[PDB]
């Protein structure tokens, strides 16, 4: 099914970074995230590849197909922070991945 | 759903007013714990369902008043939690086939169900 | 003659009609019967006991000790409303109609079939099956009812619904005369509360056994048995439930002034004092002619006390309650007043895909709305002091002896001069049809059970056994062991009943409540892909009247 | 009741005769029938669904999705042209008769056996078959017509022709309610098309059960089962083709000069100017008047819009044309201007020596000549400036909104004061004999299937299924998992049917085209040496007549 | 292929390819037999121009309908291919007391199912060539002479050989009763006004 | 009029009070009265 | 309710779901300005009701789906606002008379609606 | 008042009744009149208002 890595980012405010996944049965493209917008969460950011809407467009953006997605953000501010999730959307059932842990590099 | 132990009845209701889109039928009450998992997005009863693990069944009118039930017992002793039940409710699926898919929003953040 | 099969096989609906509001409803039926061979031999006698739970301090009743004559016989029986009707027909008959009468009732069975197992041992086991011409099947049926009775659903054991899957009876049982006596207890008690088993009275006992009283059709097969039609008799059922409460009996006081804005918190005005108000009354001293206090001509319903258990030969037992809870809503929990609450499983309900096994439970209410709400009742002296202060009245928080639970109102009782009510509203389809009328002479006034009662005499059972066989060996008149080739047969059976009815008319300005499909259940009619079926619990008495 | 069977076995044509051209075609057939006892038990309802096809942009309609009620039970049925005819004996009819009248049906079953097999396991394993004698039957069969209604060819699982081989019936099934709307898609479409699924409106459902309904013959078997004789309500058919087109309407313009030589480029001529011709017209200014433009009594077929499908609850599907694609020798593809196209396959013809499975097609066009042809039609402004410029008029070459394959012609429509055609002409031996009418008021004025509609109620149909057996085990009504012996039972079929006819006379000086052997097909009528046999189709309506 | 297991998302099986089922058809080249193309034995319903006023004696005046909007649950506004829908007042309903006076409007729509929805609706050459370039057809989208509210589908019709539709179901208590029929010969087939 | 008959196995649609209309039918203390429009041809039935 | 002049239609819905109390009939729909005012709280329909300024009506089915509706024109030149809609939502009155009275919580705040 | 016949055939009779007020016509004469309101239809658009 799907899972979720890399993990332990420290990163600057602003700056990008690649999120991606893995599937095993064909998904078409029906890959979605989820993103806090800490509150009233986790209150979904893009639709499944490529929507920008929700809540206002260019704070993230997805990209790709197929059993591979790659998830990319633009905007990074203290709006934005910890961990997020992604799912795959197929057949019964729903399942859900698990985990990214991003937060705002602090030393 | 509880508390606490070790099947008792009932404790799961919101919300009202105004629950949602009623196309027979939908969902969501958040679901679940929430790093999972689960609950393969119920039908409408006779027949019309259902949910992955037996004792599951949900059943309510989406008519006014406009409501839930149980939910439910079910098998508790996994120490899992979802307290609430707060809706926009996307596509359930069944309606759904878009292929899917997707969810936007919910609300009322955390309700905690005790073991 | 095994080159024939002389029967037919109906499940239908057909509206016959007359004139002038005369309709017949005759439903027909038949199901599938598969029937093991009773593993015992001789009749049997058994007491069954639990006591560490009787023993242990409190448990009033969580269960008694009864004594049981076992046959080895076995009882498919109708008397259920599952087995004719269905959810489909059923509408039909209860918007349009607003009374009943039974009339007649008949039963066959036709082209039975026995076969066999030979169980190999070096084999896998392979189980084989030779259909076996010669052997035997066993019919007993009475119309002089004689031979002891129950029906069935006290229970509901009866024979599954749908006329596509098979159903099996279940073996027939009764009671015996015993004696029990045991005394109260709680957390609290201290000491023993000596409960004791009690022998049995040589004065009375009842063995009854079939095979010495009724005669017994056998067959093999190509043959047929048909019992002729018994009828009935009765006085009909009304379909149609009173909601005029002992507040809409009697002409309401006249407002004089007539309140004028439209939308409401618009309240009209009696329009005179308390103290000068003209009307009959009785009480003590009346300045006060209310709504409230008022003669009428007569009451409705009766308090009962509820939940407490008289004690006879078999001690512990509930005493049961004639009303509905209607007009009360904040008392639920299982039928509080009483509401009877059916439980069945895997046959009728708690959809045909179950995992393991669960009863299913569901509170039938009444639809009838006579008020028996204890919560709301006291009592007063005669002086009628008012304000009244509290060390002239009672209150339902008032103890008795000290308690709590009690209120007073686990003591009181009425019925006597003035009360009525309705008869039971039939249930469905987990209720019954008909049931037996008792023997002695004093005739209760009605049965918290059934609908409908021959004042004479009900018609009888089918009872039917597997034939023995034996291979070679014998002892005569040994409960010994002996052997035995196991078999079953199956054998189909149709069943007919007649009713009579009448269309109602309107005569009102207002719709009433039917029955229909809703976004509520949805579907509760309609199979689930696995072949799930539940037929859902449907409330029938939709029908307002008036009463008075 | 073993010892004798009752039936005959009949494949027989018999012409007998009457006074004064009336001819009864009397023909018989029979089947041989084998049946594998349903899997399933219970009924059951199937959502079917297929959506990455729906999903990915553009397919209009490649499939849509439907839901079924699933019944164990399997249908029987006549209503092929090749159930009983001969491609022998069906030459005598269409040669000698200008017309048909059907009168009366009936079918009967007798003779029935039921086998058994039992699985060993340490064996090789070995089937072993053991004839059961008190093993059943079900039949059940109503002439109400109450349970649902389909007849089968639309896809033909019908029986199967010839009467050596066996033939299968088919699981009967029937459609629910759902709703579903699908927007349109295409390659270049972006974003999404928004496929939705709808649930089901809870109003209106049917879960039409025989068992529910309609009596059931059971049988053991010596016993035979005869339904009696349900004439038909009809108007006859035409075997009789118009070539007549809207050229032939009239009489012809007179020449006032005749051409001499013989061999030909030899052209007559009109012998006037286009102005000073004499005669009715119909136009906007006529100094002309045509061998095209002059008044005709009526049309001949209608201009349909082709490949357009309207939406509703199920959104896309086709809509269908009444017409034949006659004078249009251009386009073919499969059925152009539409020539409905049967695709059978492994039991009529894809002859019968095939390995694995094709299907099998044939574009079957119509005989009927009535011009369609959408190719050459265009529109002028009422002026009528001759020649016409450009900008004036309208070509099939010119787009609408910009598109191109789209000319005007897909979206057109007349249909309405003049229009007529012919009813459609029967196939064979693929195509379909009867079609029950629809339950409305308006009473379409044909059928794109059937050549014959009864105007009062149609026959119904025979359905039948093997009768359960349990060895021991069961849990009423569950959908648990009852164990079962796997049984199998044949039954011989029987048939009839009566047709009335006229014997055609020629009063032409021509000798009229009919079917015969060629060599074209030198075999299509012949086995092969394996076995090998096809029944290639056959189009007959072959009798050309006047018109007007 | 029957599906296996209880509660839904659960979805039985054609079983066969696309390519080699059997069955009567009305298509230019099958290779395909769907759920959707297949002989039927005749229409239901007609699909009308909506919305298209003919001139005459009185010039503008609307066409009626005879069908109902049902299947159609995205297009309401007041009867969008049509719902007849009542106003009055003061007389049966907008309650008895109503101060001044205003009308009484309340959308009728049909009971009945019978899909007449617009939108999902063109058409294809003969060749069907799948999937489909946007070259070679039509959509809902495409303009006539330029314009934006006109799709195609406000100059269509078909009615003409295989439709047939139920007389208009009886309304109240706002309805008629009967309707005197008309002079001429021809005797259309209905009224979109009395049962 | 003719009765209709079952022959199904699900019961059918009906008008019917409850509430979603609780007093559409029943007068208003000024006297007030509506007769709201009631929707019907209620009975779904075989076609072909 | 609008936007924005000068008797455009609806656009007044929330809550669902679970909306409250299915008495015959309830409220609340916050209601009003909050300084005011206000809305003589509805009945139940032929006649039960109703509000203190003509035209005011409303209606709905307390089944499910619980909804709401209209709401509704009215006679908005007074620039006022409630823009919200969300419940719990006490007694309401007409049931009531406790006498009376009392109004526990409510939800979702500010939502305002142009003039 | 629901009249019952053999075999399905029901009778639904129906009465009813009314009060009726008529103000005498204030006019005498039969009248022929021509109704127009034209500038909505000047205006450009306005198919038929």
């Amino acid at each position: 099914l799907m899972t979720q890595i890399p993990a332990s980012m420290s990163i600057s405010v602003g700056d990008r970074v690649t999120m991606n996944c893995k599937a095993s049965q064909n998904v078409d493209s029906n890959v979605d995230w989820y993103q806090q917008k800490t509150g009233q969460s986790p209150n979904l950011l893009i639709y499944k590849a490529s929507n920008r809407n929700t809540g206002v467009p260019d704070r993230f953006t997805g990209s790709g197909s197929g059993t591979d997605f790659t998830f990319t953000i633009s905007n990074m501010q203290a709006e934005d922070l910890a961990v997020y999730y992604c799912m795959q959307s197929t057949s019964y059932p729903l399942t859900f991945g698990s985990g990214t842990k991003l937060e705002i590099k602090r030393a | 759903s509880g508390p606490g132990l070790v099947q008792p009845s009932q404790t799961l209701s919101l919300t009202c007013t105004v629950s949602g889109f009623s196309l027979s039928s939908y969902h969501v009450h958040w679901v679940r714990q929430p790093p999972g998992k689960g609950l393969e997005w119920l039908g409408v009863m006779w027949n019309d369902g259902d949910t992955s693990y037996n004792l599951a069944l949900n059943s309510r009118l989406s008519i006014s008043r406009d409501t839930s039930k149980s939910q439910v017992f079910f098998k508790m002793s996994s120490l899992q939690t979802e307290d609430t039940a707060t809706y926009y409710c996307a596509r359930p699926e069944l309606p759904g086939l878009t292929y899917g898919v997707w969810f936007p929003y919910w609300g009322q953040g955390t309700l905690v169900t005790v073991s | 003659g095994v080159g024939i099969s002389t029967g037919t096989f109906n499940n239908q609906t057909e509206f016959k009609f007359l004139e002038n509001g005369w309709v017949y409803i005759t439903a027909n039926s038949s199901r599938l019967v598969h029937l093991n061979m009773p593993e015992s031999e001789n009749y049997r006698r058994v007491v069954v006991n639990n006591m560490d739970k009787t023993a242990v301090n409190g448990n009033m009743a969580l269960d008694d000790i009864h004594a049981e004559i076992v046959t080895p016989w076995s009882l498919v029986d109708a008397n259920a409303w599952g087995v004719w009707f269905n959810p489909g027909d059923w509408q039909l008959i209860v918007n349009t109609m607003s009374e009943l009468h039974l009339v007649s009732f008949e039963q066959e069975i036709f082209n039975v079939v026995l076969k066999t197992v030979s169980e190999s041992a070096t084999q896998p086991p392979t189980k084989v099956y030779n259909n076996d011409l010669t052997a035997s099947l066993m019919v007993a049926l009475d119309s002089n009812n004689t031979m002891p009775f129950t029906p069935a659903a006290m229970r509901s054991e009866t024979l599954g619904f749908y006329p596509w899957k098979p159903t099996i009876p279940t073996p027939w049982r009764y009671y015996f005369q015993w004696d029990r006596t045991l005394i109260p207890s709680h957390t609290g008690t201290s000491g023993t509360p000596t409960n004791i088993y009690h022998g049995t009275d040589p004065d009375d006992v009842q063995f009854y056994t079939i095979e010495n009283s009724v005669p017994v059709h056998l067959l093999r097969t190509g043959d047929e048995f048909a019992t002729g039609t018994f009828f009935f008799d009765c006085k009909p059922c009304r379909l149609t439930h009173t909601w005029q409460t002992n507040r809409a009996l009697g002409l309401p006081p006249f407002l004089n002034s007539l309140p004028q804005s439209e939308g409401d918190t618009n309240f009209g005005d009696i329009g005179v004092q308390q103290d000068k108000r003209r009307g009959v009354t009785q009480m003590g001293n009346t300045n006060y002619i209310t709504e409230a206090t008022i003669m009428r001509p007569a009451e409705v319903g009766y308090s009962a006390p509820y939940y407490s258990f008289e004690a006879s030969t078999q001690g512990p037992f509930k005493t049961p309650i004639a009303a509905g809870r209607g007009g009360a809503q904040t008392d639920e929990n299982q039928a509080a007043d009483g509401n009877p609450r059916y439980a069945f499983g895997r046959q009728h309900g708690q959809k045909t895909t179950t995992t393991g096994e669960t009863p299913e439970r569901f509170t039938y209410i009444a639809h009838q709305d006579t008020g028996r709400y204890p919560e709301g009742d006291w009592i007063q002296n005669i002086n009628f002091n008012l304000p009244v202060t509290n060390d002239n009245v009672l209150l339902p928080t008032d103890p008795i002896g000290g308690k709590t639970g009690i209120n007073y109102t686990n003591i009181f009782n009425t019925y006597g001069p003035l009360t009525a009510l309705n008869n039971v509203p039939p249930v469905y389809p987990n209720g019954q049809i008909w049931d037996k009328e008792f023997d002695t002479d004093l005739k209760p006034r009605l049965h918290v059970n059934a609908p409908f009662v021959c004042q004479n005499n009900c018609p009888g059972q089918l009872f039917v056994k597997v034939a023995p066989n034996l291979t070679n060996q014998y002892d005569p008149d040994a409960s010994a062991n002996m052997s035995r080739i196991v078999t079953y047969s199956d054998f189909w059976w149709k069943g007919k009943l007649v009713f009579k009815a009448k269309l109602r008319a309107s005569h009102t300005w207002n719709p009433i409540q039917q029955m229909s499909i809703n976004v509520d259940n949805q579907f509760n009619y309609v199979p689930s892909n696995i072949g799930g079926m539940k037929i859902v619990y449907e409330k029938s008495q939709l029908a307002p009247r008036k009463l008075y």
